């Protein structure tokens, strides 16, 4: 029985309990890895080797953090949980393939250390440039290793992106339209859209890498009239789309929580939120050279790269005020949740504009390969990405478990995070103003102060963290079963109690066109 | 007892025996490249194909055996078939990108032209015409075999079908003696690296569509297809439309306009 | 949201037992490792 | 069929707490620890 | 003649960062006239200027390399 | 040939308790424990050569 | 368009048979007709040994490490040059 | 070169840089308000016990928070893509220098007249001279004419570098193949500092730049004295 | 080098019943070594293998045509 449940399951909500405990382990990973950055930079001089060894723990800090703490977290674990439930369905519509899906992450996650195990490990950066990454410069079994990792992933997902979409389009009740579908669910759906179509690119850049190392080609290898800039413009056309593929789930998780603690019945501007994340989906496929204003592009594609890029801001900024409009006029729950979600909304809007600052080519070329890119991407992801998550974990475990938290320890530890990770973060904007370079094992002495101090932040995190793990212990431990949940009239998901069966909507509900 | 249309699927291992055999496979071709062994590279090819042939004989099973695909899971599979095509296509644009980036902007390596000097392509309206004729020609029997499946005729569909099958055997033959005959090799610089990756994963993907409609007719033969269920043929349809149009774009790209 | 009461309280004393273990599960293996960093370095 | 309920829908026991904390701290802790240790062996190697 | 050299001029053929081709095409371009005059009733003093453009832009290992293999017969421009 | 579905549909539909892989018999267990003897055990192999792998080896 | 013939009358597995032998396999007789000519070796070119061909980074993992996996003899040197 | 404790940009060396100072004030000052009104409007909607719960319509405050980003999106990419193409503009050097990356240095070829190359590797800190700076000084400079117009050219001979230096706004990456150019103009003599900035293996963090301006006749006597 | 020149040879740039762009090469060959070797005081006489190949090939009216234009000014192919 427990094998059949556990390792055949064909359970829209077991597997997404299995995304959950996979992504949380991977988190403890990621976030051991980061202490490990901060460690080496958090007094001038070398502390644990040269920039090999620095950057291979650099390199898998990322790939941990992306590929197997938010997107399995994100999607496989909050988007199998809740989309069906959210929709009426009783399962998605391939449960064994989601299975599949799930099964694909530990073999992947086993590769990537086996990377860092074997040879000198994989410290290429997680972008995995050529000729850094190939067989002369990281000759031996790493980066292929890697290289493997990241197929099995892109699989893993491909294939979860097939059974989003196709959940969500075709098992809704017959009188709902896509228009009646709660903005979570968009957010998966479009989420689905970019991975399908924007993995595929990534896995034939990886795999033409593959053979440049294995097969004697010549695809990134000048000699052969190869060039490495190819694999830049393949890898980025992934790579941006990856990063809003990492905040969608998290925009929809926002969407309803900030709804739910202002008391409301429904987000403000619900078409507005749609238009606004199905644009984000389609711009972010046109701007992936924002990553290569120093490579030595055209000026007139550096300037079209510019301008296409800001754009972006202008649905975002949709999102945000309407969440405010959601806001407004609330009788406001100052949940544990909805500090999560308010912190998401400034920390988000602050690494949103220096997002923007570097959009900018022209002041990009001083900033790229700087710590401000650095502060950028950790504010909408340390920030935003992560503080969506927490704030939908805090929000929905009493759903899933069946047990309460106490609010007082998680709104203790929403305080320390939020502390942590902008004393953390804030000072590497100085770094990067004033010049630190990105992938630096050790830096001249001028930076030492705010190096210093951003390390003394990822300690305070690290108690956060490990101040979490003992939050959820004493739920399951004291075992406060839910009886009552408020607003279940717009929170389909909560309607079939704490947890709900196994099999849900096995009866669908009924709703009627009129 | 379910009130809707949907299939709750019996617990499965074939997704973890999937996944493991995924683990074996690239792993077993890091010792093939790196410690010169195949040992585990063919234990993980053998444990994908099983895995697949248990994971799709129990979708026969589940539904001409069992009737478990309604309307409503049909619709369902049908996008999905569509959606996994398109990640295909957008695989193959990769490799399309690399082609046109490599030729479009030749570097002084190549002597600043393409083809590259010293590269002698092979002619476009010798084998690879024949290859178009093939490919196009079973465009047009698998459509007449889907025309007899939805008029009842199980003798001019199987017909169809072998013809069909016989054309892609054909495709595969001789893009096999082009590979053995060709002077240049994929070794031979980023000319070598277009050709014979992009038209390798396409010929991967007609074996893949041969294979898939090879099922099929055994699956015809068994009488497993009704006049109007019959989505495993529709499924492999789309895919050996699909390989037909990557070979187009393929033959115009890397074969014509290339070289 | 609204809950019936804990089936198996934890006082105050078993939380600190359970966070100082929690704690230490973390900061033992990786003390341990840092501590010895220079042990390592010359190998 | 398979339990339902709280503390039922989950593939670790919450049975006995002390043994949860066990498991959890074995959990999230060997998580923590292996890039510690990975480290170590890279420096360890060479 | 026509002197004064200081540095390679701007070249509106070769506009952009990317002056990869601006090399070769100089260096190219010295080497065919400088072939040219070998083979006729010439002096290869008229090769010149594309001598000092793509001495000043091509990095001494491009030329190095390309000089061994145009030796080696293996050069794979058009001489 | 001749059309034996509906034999196979009774097969199928029997209230045996089985699960689909396991419904056509005796065959069904064989080819799964097959299946699943060589994934665990490449696992385990493959676990063996990453040992091998993680260490110099002169 | 830019074709002729003419029917889509009602289409069919008729049709679509007639298509079938009356158009495509008739076109790839022709096209293998035309292979069967203008095949026979082509006399093969002198090596000249270019850097930008037969790359070798790292031995093939089959073999020698040194041939392609559809090496030719015949047409297909060697780093160094033909075979003998 | 940075200093302790600093916020900004280094003290901009080159008029582009100067022009970047200037674009980064205002756009910053843009960054500063938005997230000051966001974080104003979060606190301003908690702080009342007054409701309003049924459907709110949203067509018309859409059009403001619609338009109102897009004009200060103009607002930042008109002078953003000014800078941007009078960094392109034409502007015939006096001079061409060429660095090659390696791991882990820099090389430096001047071949307009005489064939002129060296190599430029990082002083290790156990040779520092008093008052030197760990990990920015190196044994050959790279020495420059100020107040003219210079042409680098950049490229590699393993993997990708990066040459930059943050005083003059400079930052070209250095790809094998493949000939960068980018324009070089110090208002002032002195020393000038940068470091390799694409990861590049062990020693990314220990090749750097250092960039050394001096009058014409200065340069013209340095250049004699390599023959 | 080549003389007894007879006529033009073979040329495989050129192996199409249609001559029109043979000739034209060649002229532009010959006016722009003309150029380059007037300019840099050098010899025309190396130019000579342009000159006869495009004497022996062009209609006299289009040679004609052609240097009319290069005197007025309104030459279209680059010398
Ligand atoms: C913003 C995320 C929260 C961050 C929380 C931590 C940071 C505090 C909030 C921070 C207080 C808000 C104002 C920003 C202070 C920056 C100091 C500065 O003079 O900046 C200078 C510039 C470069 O400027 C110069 O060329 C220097 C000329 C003047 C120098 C004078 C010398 C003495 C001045 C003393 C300043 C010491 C600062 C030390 C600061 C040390 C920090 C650890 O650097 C930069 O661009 C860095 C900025 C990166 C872009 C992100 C801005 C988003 C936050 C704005 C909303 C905050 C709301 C309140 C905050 C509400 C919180 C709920
Ligand atoms: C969740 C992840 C995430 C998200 C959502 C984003 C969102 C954005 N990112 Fe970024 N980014 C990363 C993760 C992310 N990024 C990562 C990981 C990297 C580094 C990759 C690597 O090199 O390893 C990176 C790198 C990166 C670069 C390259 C910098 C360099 O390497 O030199 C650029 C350049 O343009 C960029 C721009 C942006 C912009 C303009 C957005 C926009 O989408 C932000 C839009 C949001 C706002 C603007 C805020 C809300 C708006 C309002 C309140 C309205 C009013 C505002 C205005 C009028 C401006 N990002
Ligand atoms: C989602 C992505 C993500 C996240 C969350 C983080 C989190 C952190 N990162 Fe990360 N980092 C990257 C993605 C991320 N980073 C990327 C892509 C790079 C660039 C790699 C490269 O250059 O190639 C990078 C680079 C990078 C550098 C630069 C290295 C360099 O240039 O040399 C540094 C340095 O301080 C750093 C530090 C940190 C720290 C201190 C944290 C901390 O804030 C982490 C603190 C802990 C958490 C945020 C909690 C962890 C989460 C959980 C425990 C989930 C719990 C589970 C449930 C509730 C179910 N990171
Ligand atoms: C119709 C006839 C052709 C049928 C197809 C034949 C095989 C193609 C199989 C898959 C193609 C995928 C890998 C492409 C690798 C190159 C194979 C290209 C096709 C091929 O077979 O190319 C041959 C080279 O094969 C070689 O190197 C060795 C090839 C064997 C090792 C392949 C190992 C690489 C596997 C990487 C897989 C990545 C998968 C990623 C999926 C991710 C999904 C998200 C060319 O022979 P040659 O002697 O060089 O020149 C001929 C001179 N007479
Ligand atoms: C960089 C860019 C920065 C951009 C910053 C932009 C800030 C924009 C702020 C402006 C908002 C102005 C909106 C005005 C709409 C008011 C309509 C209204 O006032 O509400 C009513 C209808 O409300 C309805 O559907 C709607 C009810 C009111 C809701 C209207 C929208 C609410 C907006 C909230 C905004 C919160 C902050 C957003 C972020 C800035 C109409 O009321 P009346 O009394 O006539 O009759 C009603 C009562 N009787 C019973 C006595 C008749
Ligand atoms: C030399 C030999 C080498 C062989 C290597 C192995 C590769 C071969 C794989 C070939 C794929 C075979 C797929 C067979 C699928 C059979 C199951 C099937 O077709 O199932 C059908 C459903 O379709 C469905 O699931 C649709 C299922 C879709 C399957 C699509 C498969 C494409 C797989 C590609 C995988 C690799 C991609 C390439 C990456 C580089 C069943 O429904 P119906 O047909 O309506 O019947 C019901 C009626 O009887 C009722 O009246
Ligand atoms: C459905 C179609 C299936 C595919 C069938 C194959 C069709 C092939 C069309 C290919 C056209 C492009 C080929 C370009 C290659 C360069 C050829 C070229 O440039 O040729 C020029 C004319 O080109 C020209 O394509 C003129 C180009 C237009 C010619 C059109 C001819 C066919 C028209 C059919 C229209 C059908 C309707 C389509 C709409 C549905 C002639 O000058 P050269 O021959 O150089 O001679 C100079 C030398 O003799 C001496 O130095
Ligand atoms: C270097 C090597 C790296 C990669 C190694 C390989 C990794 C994976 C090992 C894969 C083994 C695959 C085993 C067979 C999988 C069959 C999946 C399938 O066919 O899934 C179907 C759904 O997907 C659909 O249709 C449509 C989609 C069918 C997908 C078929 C499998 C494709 C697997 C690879 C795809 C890669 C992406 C290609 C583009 C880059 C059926 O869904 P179920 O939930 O099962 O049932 C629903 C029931 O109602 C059926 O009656
Ligand atoms: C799951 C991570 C696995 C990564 C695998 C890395 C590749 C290892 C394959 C080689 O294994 C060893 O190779 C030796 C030399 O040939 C011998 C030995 O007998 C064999 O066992
Ligand atoms: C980045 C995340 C990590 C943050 C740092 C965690 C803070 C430290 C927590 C405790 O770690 C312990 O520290 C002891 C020292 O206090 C070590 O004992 C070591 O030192 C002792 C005192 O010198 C000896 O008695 C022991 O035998 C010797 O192993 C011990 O191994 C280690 O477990
Ligand atoms: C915690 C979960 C982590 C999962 C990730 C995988 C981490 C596994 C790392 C194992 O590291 C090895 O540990 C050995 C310890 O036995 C070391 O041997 C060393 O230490 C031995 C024991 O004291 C000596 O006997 C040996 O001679 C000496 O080489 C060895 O260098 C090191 O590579
Ligand atoms: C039950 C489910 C499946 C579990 C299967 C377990 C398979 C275990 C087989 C182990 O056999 C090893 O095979 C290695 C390769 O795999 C051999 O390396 C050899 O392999 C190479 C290639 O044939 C040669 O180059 C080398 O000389 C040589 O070391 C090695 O001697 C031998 O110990
Ligand atoms: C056996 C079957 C008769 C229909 C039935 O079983 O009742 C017939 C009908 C169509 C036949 C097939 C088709 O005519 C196509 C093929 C014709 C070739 O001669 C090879 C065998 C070939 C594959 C035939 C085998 C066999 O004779 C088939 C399969
Ligand atoms: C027409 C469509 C759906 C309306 C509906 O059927 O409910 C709505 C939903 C969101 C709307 C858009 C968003 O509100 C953002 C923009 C707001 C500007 O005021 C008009 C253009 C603008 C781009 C809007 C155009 C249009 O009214 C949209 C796209
Ligand atoms: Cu050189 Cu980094
Ligand atoms: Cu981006
Ligand atoms: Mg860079
Ligand atoms: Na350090
Ligand atoms: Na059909």
């Amino acid at each position: 029985m427990f094998i059949n449940r556990w390792l055949f399951s064909t359970n829209h909500k077991d597997i997404g309990t299995l995304y959950l405990l996979f992504g949380a382990w991977a988190g403890m990973v990621g976030t051991a890895l980061s202490l490990l950055i901060r460690a080496e930079l958090g007094q001038p001089g070398t502390l644990l080797g040269d920039d090999q060894i620095y950057n291979v723990v650099v390199t898998a800090h990322a790939f941990v953090m992306i590929f197997f703490m938010v997107m399995p977290i994100m999607i496989g674990g909050f988007g199998n949980w809740l989309v069906p439930l959210m929709i009426g369905a009783p399962d998605m519509a391939f449960p064994r393939m989601n299975n599949m899906s799930f099964w694909l992450l530990p073999p992947s996650f086993l590769l990537l250390l086996a990377s860092s195990m074997v040879e000198a490990g994989a410290g290429t950066g997680w972008t995995v440039y050529p000729p850094l990454a190939g067989n002369l410069a990281h000759a031996g079994a790493s980066v292929d290793l890697t290289i493997f990792s990241l197929h099995l992933a892109g699989v893993s997902s491909i294939l979860g992106a097939i059974n989003f979409i196709t959940t969500i389009i075709n098992m809704k009740p017959p009188a709902m339209s896509q228009y009646q579908t709660p903005l979570f669910v968009w957010s998966v759906m479009i989420t689905a859209v970019l991975l399908l179509l924007s993995l595929p690119v990534l896995a034939a850049g990886i795999t033409m890498l593959l053979t440049d190392r294995n097969l004697n080609t010549t695809f990134f290898d000048p000699a052969g009239g190869g060039d490495p800039i190819l694999y830049q413009h393949l890898f980025w056309f992934f790579g941006h789309p990856e990063v809003y593929i990492l905040i969608l789930p998290g925009f929809g998780m926002i969407s309803h929580i900030v709804t739910y603690y202002s008391g409301k019945k429904e987000p403000f501007g619900y078409m507005g939120m749609v238009w606004a994340m199905m644009s984000i989906g389609f711009l972010g496929f046109i701007v992936w050279a924002h990553h290569m204003f120093t490579v030595g592009m055209d000026v007139d594609t550096r300037a079209y790269f510019t301008s296409a890029t800001m754009i972006i801001a202008i649905p975002t900024g949709v999102k945000v005020f309407s969440w405010l409009a959601t806001l407004h006029g609330g009788n406001i729950k100052w949940s544990p949740a909805m500090m999560w979600a308010l912190g998401f909304i400034f920390l988000f809007t602050v690494g949103g504009l220096t997002g923007i600052v570097l959009a900018n080519s022209s002041l990009d070329i001083v900033l790229h390969d700087t710590y401000y890119v650095v502060a950028h991407f950790h504010y909408v992801l340390s920030m935003g990405a992560v503080f969506a998550i927490m704030g939908g974990f805090v929000h929905w475990f009493p759903l899933f478990s069946g047990y309460t938290l106490n609010d007082t320890w998680a709104k203790i530890h929403f305080a320390i995070m939020f502390v942590g990770v902008n004393m953390t973060f804030f000072p590497q904007h100085f770094l990067g103003l004033s010049g630190m370079p990105r992938r630096y094992s050790d830096y001249p002495d001028a930076y030492t102060m705010w190096n210093t101090i951003s390390s003394m932040g990822s300690f305070i995190s690290l108690t956060a963290v490990m101040l979490m793990v003992f939050i959820i212990w004493e739920a399951f431990a004291s075992k406060r079963e839910v009886l009552t949940v408020d607003l279940t009239t717009t929170n389909l998901e909560w309607l079939n109690g704490c947890p709900p069966p196994y099999h849900t909507f096995e009866e669908p509900t009924y709703v009627n066109l009129k | 007892h379910q009130t809707h249309a949907y299939h709750m699927v019996n617990p499965s291992p074939w997704p973890l025996t999937g996944a493991l055999s995924a683990l074996l496979m690239t792993s077993g071709l890091t010792m093939w490249f790196h410690f010169n062994s195949m040992t585990l590279l063919m234990i993980g090819l053998t444990t994908n194909m099983l895995t697949m042939y248990q994971w799709w004989r129990d979708v026969i099973r589940e539904s001409t055996f069992q009737g478990h695909h309604t309307p409503a899971v049909q619709k369902g599979l049908r996008y999905g078939m569509i959606l996994f095509i398109i990640s295909e296509v957008l695989f193959f644009t990769g490799f399309f990108w690399a082609f046109y980036h490599s030729s479009l902007a030749p570097t002084p390596e190549l002597g600043g032209c393409w083809p590259p000097t010293g590269i002698h392509p092979l002619n476009p309206l010798e084998v690879p015409l024949l290859n178009t004729s093939v490919l196009l020609a079973s465009g047009v029997s698998i459509t007449w075999a889907h025309h007899s499946l939805m008029e009842g005729d199980r003798k001019h569909m199987l017909q169809a079908l072998f013809i069909t099958i016989t054309l892609g055997v054909y495709f595969t033959l001789l893009q096999a003696s082009e590979y053995y005959e060709a002077p240049f090799t994929i070794s031979d610089g980023v000319y070598g690296s277009t050709f014979f990756v992009a038209t390798g994963f396409h010929g991967l993907h007609v074996i893949i569509g041969s294979t898939f409609l090879i099922v099929c007719f055994f699956r015809q033969l068994k009488f497993h297809f009704t006049s109007n269920h019959h989505f495993g043929f529709e499924a492999a349809a789309w895919y050996w439309h699909f390989v037909d149009v990557v070979w187009l774009f393929l033959y115009v790209s890397i074969y014509w306009w290339g070289s | 949201i609204t809950a019936k009461p804990a089936k198996t309280p934890t006082s105050p004393k078993e939380q600190a037992i359970g966070l100082s273990v929690t704690f230490l599960s973390f900061l033992l293996p990786a003390g341990w490792v840092l501590y010895h960093l220079d042990n390592y370095k010359k190998s | 069929h398979y339990e339902e309920g709280p503390g039922k829908n989950i593939p670790f026991s919450v049975e006995n707490k002390w043994r949860l904390l066990a498991m959890m701290t074995l959990f999230f802790g060997s998580g923590f620890a292996a890039p510690f240790f990975i480290v170590r062996h890279q420096l360890l190697k060479k | 003649k026509i002197k004064n050299y200081q540095t390679a001029p701007f070249d509106s053929r070769f506009p952009n960062q990317n002056q990869t081709r601006n090399c070769w095409q100089n260096y190219l371009d010295f080497h065919r006239c400088e072939k040219a005059m070998t083979a006729k009733g010439g002096d290869v003093s008229v090769c010149e200027w594309y001598r000092r453009v793509y001495k000043s832009l091509c990095p001494i290992s491009w030329v190095s390399t390309w000089d061994d293999r145009r030796a080696e017969g293996t050069f794979p421009g058009k001489i | 040939f001749e059309n034996r579905v509906a034999e196979k549909q009774k097969l199928f539909q029997e209230d045996n308790g089985l699960p689909v892989h396991l419904k056509g018999g005796a065959t069904d267990n064989i080819l799964y424990r097959v299946t699943m003897t060589l994934c665990l055990g490449g696992t385990l192999y493959s676990l063996y050569c990453l040992g091998w792998a993680s260490f110099p080896h002169k | 368009a830019s074709a002729a013939k003419g029917d889509h009358g009602g289409t069919g597995a008729r049709t679509w048979r007639f298509l079938t032998f009356g158009l495509a396999l008739p076109s790839v007789a022709l096209c293998t007709l035309n292979s069967w000519l203008h095949s026979g070796h082509r006399e093969r070119p002198a090596f000249i040994p270019y850097h930008h061909l037969r790359i070798r980074t790292k031995p093939f993992s089959w073999g020698d490490g040194n041939h392609t996996f559809f090496h030719n003899p015949r047409v297909n040197p060697l780093p160094t040059g033909y075979e003998k | 070169m940075a200093y302790p404790m600093q916020l900004g940009f280094q003290d901009a060396t080159s008029p582009i840089m100067e022009e970047l100072l200037h674009f980064h004030d205002h756009t910053l000052m843009i960054v500063f308000l938005i997230s000051s009104l966001v974080l104003y409007i979060i606190s301003l909607m908690l702080t009342t016990k007054l409701t309003h719960t049924s459907t709110m319509d949203a067509q018309e405050v859409e059009t403001i928070w619609t338009i109102l980003p897009a004009i200060i999106l103009i607002l930042i990419a008109l002078p953003s893509l000014r800078i941007l193409y009078m960094m392109d503009e034409i502007n015939n050097p006096s001079l061409t220098v060429k660095t090659m990356g390696h791991q882990w240095y820099w090389s430096y070829e001047y071949t307009d007249y005489e064939d002129l190359s060296f190599d430029s590797y990082m002083i290790p800190t156990s040779e520092l001279k008093p008052g030197e700076l760990r990990l920015l000084e190196v044994d050959n400079r790279v020495v420059l004419p100020m107040e003219m117009t210079i042409r680098m050219l950049v490229s590699s001979e393993d993997v990708l570098h990066s040459w930059a230096v943050p005083s003059l706004g400079l930052k070209t990456d250095a790809i094998p193949g493949r000939l960068n150019q980018t324009t070089l103009m110090s208002s002032r003599p002195g020393l000038y500092y940068g470091q390799c900035s694409e990861i590049c293996g062990s020693n990314h963090s220990f090749m750097p730049i250092v960039l050394e301006l001096v009058p014409l006749k200065y340069f013209e006597k340095w250049s004699a004295s390599m023959l």
